[PDB]
């Protein structure tokens, strides 16, 4: 039900109704998990992680990252120690502004550069399986945890090129994000119960294929069905946009990986 | 004989009263079209309970039951020509523009249309379906 509560393995109370974000408390009262819009027996599949098969992935994430690779021999653990330490409440406030890029980063730009310039080793493709494992066990460390994205500073040009974004109708169906989202969350289109697009669970594993599924990807996937063109994954675009949908979840807790349709 | 996107007459309530083809429009071909998500995808948004192997509408827009009692067939049609003329802002997709989109691209595939852009419905698709909508009087 939309208004029942989300526990993980019986320790992990998750925030799935939180109120409206300052920069958002115009369009609605709460802002909600999608998890709250999906059927019980669907939001049984994340209550517990031994249910959640998103969580198989992170398993082999957590070998990964003790795995030496690259050229530099070294592994994540080795610069990070262990994940659920050096990664500690981390997903919660990317996308964030990274001062030796000079930019707001993604986690997954993050995690690649720490792979071609501190381990020598081959970047990964950035909605790959190897990348949205690992930015799952990324995110399920901090899972519980306030998403807390900064909207303003060094921060604030991207977030309101993302915000900008969100509002834009794209594709020959001319909608915006906020065209399903924002206007008619709780509505459905044809099976799909309409949620208001947060990405607080994400890398979310879905039921549809059967794998995880990364922010950039759905993203890419949203514009493609307005009939229009996406954007590059890893394109500033979409982290411009990232990083807004982020904001509109702040004060929901970090959930990934989740389990959706 | 069929008016092209751009030829359409459409008056200041959006409403378009000349058919866009000659060829009478076919109310069971219309009824078809409305479930094709390639085509119309109407009920993605629509129910239409007449349709009742519909199979999970959409409540996105209002039901269409009854739209031919509401509504006179030159806005049905208007609405099909482009929704925004008569419902400024709607979520509902324009499906005989051709020109002023943002990154359209072609079908789902995700690549940018390069050349003539095709209408979402042709004009005897668009009559097939008013035929259809002109059935729901109830
Ligand atoms: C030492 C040679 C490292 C190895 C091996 C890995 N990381 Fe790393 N990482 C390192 C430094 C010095 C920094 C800070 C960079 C900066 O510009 O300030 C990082 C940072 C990250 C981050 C950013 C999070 C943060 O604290 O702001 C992420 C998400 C990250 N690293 C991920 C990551 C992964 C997944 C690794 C194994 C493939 C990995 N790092 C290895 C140094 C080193
Ligand atoms: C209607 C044609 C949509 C438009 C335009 C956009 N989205 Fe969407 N989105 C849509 C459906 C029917 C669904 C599945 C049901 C649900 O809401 O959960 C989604 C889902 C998402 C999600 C997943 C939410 C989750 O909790 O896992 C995200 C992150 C999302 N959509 C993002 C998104 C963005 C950024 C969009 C603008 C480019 C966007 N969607 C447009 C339908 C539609
Ligand atoms: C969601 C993206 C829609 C799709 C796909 C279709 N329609 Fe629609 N329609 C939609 C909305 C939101 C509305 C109401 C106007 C508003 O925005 O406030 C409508 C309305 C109609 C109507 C008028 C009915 C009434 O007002 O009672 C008609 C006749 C209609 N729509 C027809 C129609 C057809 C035939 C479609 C498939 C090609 C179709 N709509 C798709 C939203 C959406």
């Amino acid at each position: 039900g939309p208004d029942d509560p989300l526990v993980i393995n019986g320790e992990i109370e998750i925030v799935t109704r939180a109120p409206t974000p300052a920069h958002l408390a115009d369009r609605f009262d709460e802002i909600r998990s999608g998890w709250t819009f999906r059927t019980d027996d669907t939001q049984a599949l994340e209550m517990d992680d031994f249910e959640n098969s998103g969580m198989v992935f992170v398993e082999e994430a957590r070998a990964v990252w003790d795995r030496p690779e690259g050229t530099e021999g070294k592994a994540c653990a080795d610069c990070h120690g262990a994940v659920d330490d050096g990664m500690y409440g981390l997903r919660a406030v990317y996308p964030k502004y990274v001062e030796s890029a000079g930019k707001v980063r993604t986690v997954e730009q993050m995690i690649n550069a720490c792979r071609t310039s501190r381990m020598g080793a081959p970047e990964w493709d950035y909605i790959g399986p190897d990348m949205t494992a690992m930015v799952a066990l990324i995110a399920s460390v901090s899972r519980g945890m306030p998403v807390s994205v900064a909207i303003d500073g060094p921060a604030q040009s991207t977030w309101e090129k993302g915000r900008e974004i969100y509002y834009t109708r794209y594709g020959q169906l001319d909608l915006s994000c906020a065209s399903c989202h924002e206007q008619y969350f709780d509505h459905y289109i044809r099976a799909d119960h309409l949620s208001q697009g947060q990405i607080n669970g994400f890398p979310s594993y879905r039921l549809k294929n059967a794998r995880l599924n990364a922010v950039h990807d759905r993203f890419r996937g949203c514009i493609r069905d307005t009939r229009g063109v996406p954007f590059a994954v890893g394109s500033p675009e979409f982290v411009a946009l990232e990083l807004y949908v982020a904001s509109r979840g702040n004060g929901l807790s970090v959930e990934g990986p989740s389990v959706r349709n | 004989a069929e008016v092209a996107p751009g030829d359409v007459a459409i008056d200041g309530q959006g409403h378009v009263a000349r058919p866009l083809t000659d060829a009478p429009g076919d109310p069971v071909e219309g009824r078809r079209l409305m479930t094709d998500r390639s085509v119309g995808n109407c009920i993605a948004c629509h129910e239409v309970t007449e349709m009742a192997d519909a199979q999970f509408p959409g409540t996105v827009g209002p039901s269409l039951d009854g739209v031919a009692a509401r509504y006179p067939e030159a806005m049905i049609r208007g609405i099909l020509v482009n929704s925004k003329n008569v419902f400024p802002e709607t979520v509902m997709p324009a499906y005989y523009r051709v020109e002023g989109f943002n990154r359209p691209g072609i079908a789902f595939t995700s690549k940018p249309i390069e050349g003539e852009i095709r209408p979402l419905m042709t004009a005897g698709q668009i009559e097939d379906v008013v035929a259809y909508l002109m059935t729901l009087t109830q």
